[PDB]
């Protein structure tokens, strides 16, 4: 297992990112080596209406 | 032909003695300005294949009209300018001439 | 009953008695203290 | 015509593409997700520009993304 | 209260033409009144209203307020000390009030973001606990100065969401 | 004491000279 | 539409109401043609006593021209 | 198009057909210069709109003030 | 593919009428053309920079030439004050015989338009006298006209173009610029003044006939080597001195009398003459600043480097800034828009208050027209200083180069600065608009003594400082102190008595109603700031759109996704910035306007009694100075005014079409346009005739701007005619 | 002489036959092919 436990606040380091600066729950870190596999849940919705999406290792910090 | 008269009956000069000159004179250049829009219309238009043909609705195959084309629009404009002052100079001549023109 | 507090509670209710109470007040004093341009003093 | 990018946010969740109304864009195979595909615009001289498939894209920020460029009759949507 | 002459503009009580307007809308009102019998009720409504205008007029009189060239009162807001209550004073009430008023909504939506639904209780108002802040908010200036003193009161810059610029 | 007709035309002269040079120069742009 | 129904007899019950204790209907019937029809008196709180317009009858109030005095007449 | 019914209403109103009668004929309300006047769009920017507009933005320190603020307002 | 987009393939592939407006619209900019280097961008701009001055030139000998040919100039240089200056002969043939009679003003034998631009003015100020000295004029400005243009020719050709280098070289251009384009041009300009200006106003006529014979001065160039300069201020023009004539008219030809002539109330062109001659000198000295070829001098980009604060509160300070600034072609044009347009404002602003030109003053239709021009061409000028601001942030902006420095700093705290620019607008429009409905209240309840009138005791305070004795704080001009002591050696007598005049407009008297219209226009000015500084801030990306730069300047939208993207370009946030940015300028020229309008008539109290309120603007100046303009024509004939109602009445047709444009939107267009194009193909006798170009409806963008054009232009026009027929009909 | 012909010449040159050949002009060019 990689990258942040699952049920920890990650800080959004992507500057894009509707939540950029902001804190998201971790859902799950997906091990197969994917690009972005690290599923961040967030309590405010964005202009589309999701409360979620993925980032990679290096666009979180914990 | 029809052009002139709005220019006789409703122009600046229609009080005047000299409405149906005024009129016709009007019309004339009405008519040579509708010529060099004719004259910018064929050199413009026609530039393109058109590969499709034209049928009738009996679905008799049928050539194109001559008129469709640069040349033929060309030539179609020089009879537009000829009979278009031939008409300008007939209606002066019809309202000097007719009898109930008034 | 509970509910309807609730409901009353609401935002655009809540809203409407507060600002309902707010000009009965401003209009009791400009009744009471009228015509006030400045603080005197 | 347009153009239209795909990112490697992508997620395959395939919305882009049944978005689409004049089918430009496609599902193609790819390890990158874990869904395993991506989506694609080969058909990019039939993209009208609607934006449809930005707007069912729901990755943050988009990963599909139309850039409007030349503008072409498919392109303007002319049944002229 | 009588005012130096400030800024060329001349005291409203010895000012003729303060006078004058008093003058002008008490004739007014009369000519309104002449066409009301005494004993209907217009008649006295209106001389009421005469009584009302007498009374501001001269209670603009005796308030040190500085009037024009117009004859209308103009407020002097510099900060003299003859003219406080014109701008200060009452600029020190709103202040105190807008601050009280933002401070209560700051400390209910602070303490609605604690909630387990905090946007249901954002249109569904707690009352209570709205009437509790709304109370405490009372000494906002001061609770505003410990927020400033130990930096609670401004989130710093990494927290914030901000453009990609 | 109106222009004279001859300054009125060669100051039109001297305008129509400048008017061919803005031809050149409008054409030398589109180049 | 019942509850729309009921919202517009609130507004009839309104308006005859006004037209009954803060009008001079009375007074318009008698003058018709120099009495202003005003069923409608402000409150003198902040100046704005001046709204209640010279309407006649020995009355003040705000003149209307929802045209309820003439119907009432010819009702 | 329903601003332009009402105006050409209120002005063919006030001009042709409202007005008193004194024994010397009809007195209209304006005189009568719709027929004249209301062929131009000047004319009715000046005659109707302008003309008219006085009794509305001169209402100040009457009953009327509260049109003129109303006036304001919904400009 | 067609021809006319020859600088954009794309557009020229194009099927639909979209080409045409398109490739009219992109043909000036020139950096997104086809195949375009930046040696060609530069030579491109080099040589369009020459075709438009030598149209600037043509305007001014064709202004020249039409006042000496159909003008009544010696006419008016005899009676200043009675006489109508001329600008042009009418010949339309459309006027019945009552517009012929009607237009025929001044002395011409022919119907006229009246000068409202003030060259009668500026030509008798500079000694012009007679129409030979126009059209001498006009065929010299043909000449240079002709001479930009084979210049332009010239250096388009490969040999004499020149390379990018050339451009980029600051120091030699801006050295010459401020030594020759400005500093020698000043000399120039004040040895006019003293040899022909001054003497045309003092009765002698110094012309080229009789240049190189009349000493300017009584003394030659003896005072001057010998450093006796101050026998050049010996004898001023005495106070009853008539301009043109030498009645009380002195021999000094530099001074610094200050003030106004008494008799044309206007400055003294000794004080004029000298002052363009103190320029002269310290603008050829600022000239030498930077190093060219010649091992002396600054290098800005060191200048710039070495400027960085130490405690680093600015970050790295303006390090990597010479290059942004000389790279980037669009900073340079949002810089040299911004100071341009403070300039016009300048000049509205002094023109008014201290006018340069002889019986300017006393013609009051020339001042409205000119100050409404300048503040109109000032407001338009800033918006596109900051339009293209936006544009160097998107097309030329390059982060990795500016990092750290304060323009980085400005994209990290970008939102403190709109929010702090929202703040203020919102502070300023709340109780600006307050206290205006409280004052529209009080005056409708019959009680204007209730108004809150604020006294502008600060602007009042200012003017008592510099000489204003009105408000009776004399502390700086008006106290008798130092900082007066020094001014009455030279200036201050003359100035004292300009601005304690009640004639003049140096520094009108300040009432409540001032206070409130300048917080309008700082509301204006805050709201069209925060427009335009958020529309440059967030051209690169915002939250809704992180991707902005990759869409260029000007793109229509992102779609309806994400809640809505309309109007999110920078370009869309000038397009909304020139709404308030017109308002800002038409509330300051209303202001001009009303309170000039009250002192002319020489009643001031009209507009410091009904100022305070809306309904005052609106009854008192609005609907009672429309009244003549109005009247311009009518069923009982017309006046000479009826052109001035026909272009009021045109600028309200063009505003409203306008907000067709900007209400209305594209796709109910589109599709009324598809049935017309389905009717066209299926009519008979028409269908014979087809167009080359699909009709489609206009773009977003391109309606937008179609819509902020007829705007525009439907508000200058209205109140073109407005400002000037109204000053007319009451004064000429 | 000048005053009495000029104008009367001039003003429907520049304003009806001047635009005339310069809008057929402008649209010959921008309606030519490319090729
Ligand atoms: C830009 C300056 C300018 C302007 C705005 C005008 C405006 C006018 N002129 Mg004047 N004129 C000018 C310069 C100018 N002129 C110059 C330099 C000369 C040469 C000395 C003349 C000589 C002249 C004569 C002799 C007459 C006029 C007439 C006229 C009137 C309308 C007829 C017309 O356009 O014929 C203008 C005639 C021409 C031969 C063209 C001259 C224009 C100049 C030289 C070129 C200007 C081009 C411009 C900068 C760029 C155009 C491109 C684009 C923006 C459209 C009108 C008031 C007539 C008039 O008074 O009618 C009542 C008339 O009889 N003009
Ligand atoms: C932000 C702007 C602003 C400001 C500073 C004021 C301030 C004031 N107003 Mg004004 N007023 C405003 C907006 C404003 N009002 C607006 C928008 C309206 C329209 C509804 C009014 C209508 C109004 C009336 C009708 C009256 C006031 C009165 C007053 C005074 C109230 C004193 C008090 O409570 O005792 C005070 C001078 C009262 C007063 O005493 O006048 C001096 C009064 O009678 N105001
Ligand atoms: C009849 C009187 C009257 C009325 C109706 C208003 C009405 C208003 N004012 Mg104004 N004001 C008045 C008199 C009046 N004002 C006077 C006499 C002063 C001089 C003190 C001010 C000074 C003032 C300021 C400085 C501001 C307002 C603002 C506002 C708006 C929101 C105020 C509020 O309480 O929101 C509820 C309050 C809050 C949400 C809390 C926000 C912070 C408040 C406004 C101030 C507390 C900060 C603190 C004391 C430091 C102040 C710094 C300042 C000196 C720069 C509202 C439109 C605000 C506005 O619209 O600007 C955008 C604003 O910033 N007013
Ligand atoms: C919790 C209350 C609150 C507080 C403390 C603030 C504070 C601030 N706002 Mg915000 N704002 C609020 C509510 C609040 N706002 C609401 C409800 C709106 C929607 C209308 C806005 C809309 C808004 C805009 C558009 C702007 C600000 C700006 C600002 C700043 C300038 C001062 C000011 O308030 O003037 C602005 C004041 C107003 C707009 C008046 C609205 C405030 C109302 C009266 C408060 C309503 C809530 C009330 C207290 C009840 C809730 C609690 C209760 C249940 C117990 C400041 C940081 C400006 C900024 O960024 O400055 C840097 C700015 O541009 N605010
Ligand atoms: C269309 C419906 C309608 C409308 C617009 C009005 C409007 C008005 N009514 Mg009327 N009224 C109505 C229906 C209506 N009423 C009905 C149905 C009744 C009978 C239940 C009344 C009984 C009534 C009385 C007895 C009085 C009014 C008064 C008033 C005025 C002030 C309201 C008030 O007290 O502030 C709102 C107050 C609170 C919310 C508390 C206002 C002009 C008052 C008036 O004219 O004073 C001179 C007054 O004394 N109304
Ligand atoms: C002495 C040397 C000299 C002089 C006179 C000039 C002059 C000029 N250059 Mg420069 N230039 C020079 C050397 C010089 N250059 C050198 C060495 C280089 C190489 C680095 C360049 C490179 C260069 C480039 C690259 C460009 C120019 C351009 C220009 C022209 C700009 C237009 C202009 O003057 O606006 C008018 C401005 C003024 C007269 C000064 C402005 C003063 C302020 C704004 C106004 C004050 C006015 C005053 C109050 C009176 C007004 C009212 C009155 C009319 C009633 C101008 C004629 C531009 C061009 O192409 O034009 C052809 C251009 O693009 N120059
Ligand atoms: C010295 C000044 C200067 C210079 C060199 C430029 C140069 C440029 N600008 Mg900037 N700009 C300026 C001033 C300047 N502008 C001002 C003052 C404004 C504010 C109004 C703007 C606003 C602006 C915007 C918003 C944009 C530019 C753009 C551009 C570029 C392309 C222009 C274009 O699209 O083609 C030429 C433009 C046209 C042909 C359109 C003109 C249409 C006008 C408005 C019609 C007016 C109607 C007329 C007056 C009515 C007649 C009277 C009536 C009675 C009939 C080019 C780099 C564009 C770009 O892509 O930048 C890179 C862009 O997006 N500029
Ligand atoms: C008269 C017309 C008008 C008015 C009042 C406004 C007002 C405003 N605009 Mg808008 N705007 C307009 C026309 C107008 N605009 C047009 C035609 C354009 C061109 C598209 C724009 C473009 C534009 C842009 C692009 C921007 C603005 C901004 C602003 C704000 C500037 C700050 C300010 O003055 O705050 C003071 C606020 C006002 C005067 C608004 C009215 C507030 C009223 C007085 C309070 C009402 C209270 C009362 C109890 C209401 C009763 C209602 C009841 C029935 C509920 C403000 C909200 C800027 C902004 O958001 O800054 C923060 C901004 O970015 N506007
Ligand atoms: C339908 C009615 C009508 C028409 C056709 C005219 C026509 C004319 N008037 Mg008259 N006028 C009218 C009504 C009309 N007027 C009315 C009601 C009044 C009020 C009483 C007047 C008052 C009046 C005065 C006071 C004057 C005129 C003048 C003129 C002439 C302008 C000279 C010219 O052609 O310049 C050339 C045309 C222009 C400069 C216009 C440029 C506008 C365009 C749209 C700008 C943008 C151009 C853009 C680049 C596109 C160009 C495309 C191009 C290639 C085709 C012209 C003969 C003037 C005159 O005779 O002077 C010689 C003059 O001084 N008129
Ligand atoms: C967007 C952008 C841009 C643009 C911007 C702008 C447009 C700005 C503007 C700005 C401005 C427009 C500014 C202004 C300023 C001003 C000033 C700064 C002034 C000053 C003054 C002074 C300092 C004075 C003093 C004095 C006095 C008080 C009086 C007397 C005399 C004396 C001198 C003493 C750029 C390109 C850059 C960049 C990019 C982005
Ligand atoms: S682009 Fe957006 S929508 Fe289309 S597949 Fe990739 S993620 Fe799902």
């Amino acid at each position: 297992q990689v990258g942040p436990p699952r049920g920890t606040m990650v800080k959004i380091l992507r500057p894009e990112s509707y939540w950029f600066n902001d804190y998201g729950k971790v859902i799950s870190v997906d091990q197969t080596g994917v690009r972005y596999p690290v599923v961040v849940r967030f309590e405010k919705v964005n202009y589309a209406g999701v409360s979620t999406n993925n980032y990679a290792l290096d666009e979180v910090e914990y | 032909f029809f052009v002139t008269g709005p220019f006789i009956k409703l122009g600046p000069l229609r009080s005047t003695d000299a409405a149906e000159l005024a009129g016709c004179l009007s019309g004339a250049g009405l008519v040579l300005i509708l010529t060099a829009c004719l004259s910018i219309y064929g050199a413009t238009a026609f530039q393109r294949e058109e590969v499709v043909g034209l049928k009738t609705l009996s679905g008799r195959t049928i050539a194109k009209d001559p008129l469709q084309s640069s040349e033929g629009w060309a030539s179609f404009t020089s009879g537009w300018l000829v009979g278009g002052l031939s008409g300008v100079a007939w209606s002066y001549v019809l309202t000097q001439v007719l009898p109930y023109y008034s | 009953m509970k509910n309807f507090q609730i409901y009353l509670s609401t935002a655009p209710v809540l809203a409407a008695v507060w600002f309902t109470v707010l000009a009965g007040i401003l209009i009791e004093l400009n009744r009471f203290f009228p015509d006030a341009l400045s603080f005197p003093l | 015509s347009h153009a239209v990018k795909i990112y490697d946010t992508c997620i395959g969740c395939t919305q882009c593409v049944r978005a689409c109304p004049t089918d430009v864009l496609e599902m193609v195979p790819w390890d990158g997700c874990k869904a395993g595909q991506i989506a694609s615009a080969p058909r990019t001289e039939d993209c009208v520009g609607c934006k449809r498939c930005e707007a069912a894209c729901p990755t943050d920020f988009l990963s599909v993304r139309v850039y409007l460029g030349s503008e072409t009759t498919r392109s303007m949507g002319l049944a002229y | 209260r009588d005012v130096q002459p400030y800024a060329g503009l001349t005291p409203c009580k010895t000012s003729k033409a303060f006078a004058k307007r008093e003058k002008t809308e008490l004739k007014a009102l009369e000519k309104r009144l002449k066409k009301y019998d005494p004993e209907s009720a217009p008649a006295l409504a209106l001389q009421a209203t005469m009584e009302k205008t007498k009374t501001r007029f001269a209670n603009y009189g005796e308030s040190g307020l500085l009037c024009g060239k117009d004859g209308l009162p103009h407020l002097i807001v510099d900060g003299n000390l003859e003219h406080l209550g014109e701008f200060a004073i009452p600029g020190l009430g709103f202040l105190y009030v807008a601050g009280w008023i933002g401070y209560a909504g700051r400390s209910y939506i602070q303490e609605n973001k604690t909630a387990s639904k905090p946007t249901e209780g954002e249109i569904i108002i707690d009352v209570p606990k709205a009437l509790g802040l709304m109370f405490q908010a009372g000494a906002w200036p001061l609770l505003a100065g410990l927020e400033l003193k130990n930096g609670t009161l401004t989130a710093p810059e990494s927290e914030i969401t901000v453009s990609p610029r | 004491m109106p222009l004279s007709d001859t300054q009125v035309f060669t100051a039109l002269f001297v305008a129509l000279i400048t008017g061919i040079l803005s031809l050149r120069l409008g054409t030398q742009l589109y180049k | 539409h019942f509850g729309q129904l009921g919202v517009i007899f609130i507004w009839l019950s309104g308006m005859y109401f006004h037209g009954a204790r803060f009008s001079n209907y009375e007074a318009w019937l008698s003058d018709p043609t120099h009495i202003k029809p005003s069923a409608q008196v402000v409150w003198p709180i902040v100046g704005q006593e001046i709204l209640n317009g010279d309407v006649g009858g020995g009355f003040q109030g705000v003149q209307i021209t929802s045209g309820f005095f003439q119907l009432w007449r010819g009702s | 198009s329903i601003s332009i019914v009402i105006f050409h209403f209120s002005w063919k109103m006030q001009s042709d057909v409202w007005g008193s009668v004194t024994g010397n004929g009809v007195s209209h309300i304006t005189g009568g210069n719709f027929a004249q006047s209301a062929n131009t769009i000047n004319g009715w920017l000046r005659d109707f709109l302008w003309a008219q507009s006085s009794q509305v933005i001169q209402s100040y320190g009457s009953a009327l003030s509260a049109y003129g603020l109303i006036f304001l307002g919904a400009h | 593919a067609t021809k006319f987009p020859k600088f954009s393939q794309g557009l020229a592939s194009d099927p639909t009428t979209r080409r045409i407006w398109f490739g009219i619209a992109t043909a000036h900019d020139f950096e997104t053309h086809d195949g375009m280097t930046e040696e060609k961008l530069y030579q491109k701009i080099f040589a369009s920079h020459f075709g438009q001055l030598a149209i600037i030139f043509l305007w001014t000998s064709g202004n020249l030439f039409h006042v000496a040919w159909q003008g009544n100039f010696e006419k008016w240089g005899e009676d200043p004050l009675h006489v109508r200056p001329i600008a042009h002969t009418i010949w339309d043939p459309h006027f019945g015989q009552p517009a012929v009679e009607a237009f025929t003003r001044g002395g011409a034998s022919a119907p006229v338009n009246i000068a409202y631009s003030g060259v009668y003015q500026w030509w008798y100020t500079i000694g012009m006298r007679t129409n030979v000295d126009l059209y001498n004029g006009s065929l010299f400005l043909l000449f240079v006209a002709g001479l930009f243009l084979f210049a332009g020719w010239l250096h388009l050709q490969p040999t004499f173009a020149p390379a990018v280098s050339w451009f980029k070289n600051a120091e030699s251009r801006l050295n010459h610029h401020l030594s020759g384009l400005f500093g020698v041009s000043s000399l120039a300009w004040t040895g006019h003044l003293v040899h022909v200006a001054i003497p045309a106003s003092r009765g002698e006529t110094v012309r080229w006939d009789n240049f190189l014979t009349t000493l300017p001065h009584p003394a030659g160039l003896a005072p001057f080597f010998t450093g006796q300069w101050a026998v050049y201020a010996q004898n001023p023009d005495t106070a009853g001195h008539i301009f043109g004539t030498s009645e009380g008219a002195g021999t000094a030809i530099l001074t610094f009398l200050g003030g106004f002539h008494p008799q044309t109330q206007s400055l003294w062109l000794t004080d004029m003459a000298h002052h363009h001659l103190a320029i002269a000198v310290v603008f050829i000295i600022a000239g030498h600043q930077y190093r060219t070829n010649f091992g002396i001098g600054h290098s800005m980009k060191e200048i710039l480097e070495a400027h960085t604060a130490p405690s680093g509160r600015l970050g790295a300070g303006h390090t990597g800034l010479f290059d942004t600034v000389n790279n980037s072609l669009h900073f340079q044009l949002g810089l040299a828009l911004a100071s341009v347009g403070v300039l016009c404002s300048l000049t509205a602003q002094h023109m008014y208050s201290m006018p340069p030109y002889a019986f300017l003053a006393q013609d009051f239709t020339t001042q409205a027209a000119l100050y409404s021009h300048h503040q109109y061409i000032a407001g338009f000028i800033m918006c596109g200083a900051f339009a293209h601001g936006a544009i160097f942030f998107i097309r030329d902006y390059d982060p990795e180069a500016n990092k750290g420095n304060v323009l980085a700093r400005m994209l990290e705290h970008k939102e403190a600065i709109i929010s702090h620019l929202s703040w203020v607008s919102l502070f300023l429009g709340f109780h600006t608009l307050g206290l205006y409905v409280h004052n529209d209240v009080m005056q409708a309840f019959g009680t204007p003594e209730k108004q809150i009138l604020i006294e502008p005791v600060f602007a009042q305070w200012i003017q008592a400082a510099q000489g204003k004795a009105l408000y009776g704080f004399d502390i700086l001009l008006s106290g008798d102190n130092a900082a007066t002591a020094a001014g009455n050696s030279i200036y201050l007598p003359g100035w004292l008595a300009g601005i304690n005049s009640s004639t003049n407009s140096l520094f009108l008297p300040i009432g409540p109603g001032d206070f409130l219209v300048h917080h309008a226009i700082a509301l204006g000015l805050h709201t069209t700031t925060l427009i335009l500084v958020k529309g440059a801030l967030d051209a690169r990306g915002s939250k809704l759109m992180p991707d902005k730069k990759d869409f260029g300047y000007s793109f229509p939208c992102d779609g309806p996704g994400r809640g809505g993207t309309c109007d999110i370009s920078a370009w869309d946030a000038f397009y909304l910035a020139v709404f308030w940015e017109l308002n800002t300028v038409s509330w300051t020229v209303f202001y001009f306007h009303w309170k000039h309008l009250a002192l002319w008539q020489g009643n001031s109290a009209q507009f410091d009694e009904s100022s305070t309120y809306i309904m005052g603007w609106l009854r008192d100046y609005l609907w009672l100075n429309s009244s003549q303009l109005i009247n311009g024509y009518n069923p009982f004939g017309m006046n000479s005014l009826s052109v001035w109602a026909w272009m009021f009445l045109f600028g309200h047709l063009i505003y409203a079409t306008g907000f067709m444009f900007l209400i209305s939107w594209r796709g109910y267009w589109q599709e009324l346009i598809e049935t017309l194009v389905w009717a066209h193909e299926r009519t008979p006798l028409a269908n014979f005739v087809k167009w080359n170009d699909k009709p489609v409806a206009l773009s977003i963008v391109q309606a937008r701007l179609v819509g902020l054009t007829h705007f525009a232009v439907g508000f200058v026009l209205t109140y073109a005619a407005f400002v000037i027929a109204s000053t007319s009909g009451k004064f000429g | 002489m000048a005053a009495s012909l000029l104008p009367s010449i001039f003003v429907p040159l520049v304003g009806l036959v001047f635009p005339a050949v310069a809008m057929a002009s402008l649209f010959l060019y921008i309606e030519k092919e490319q090729v």
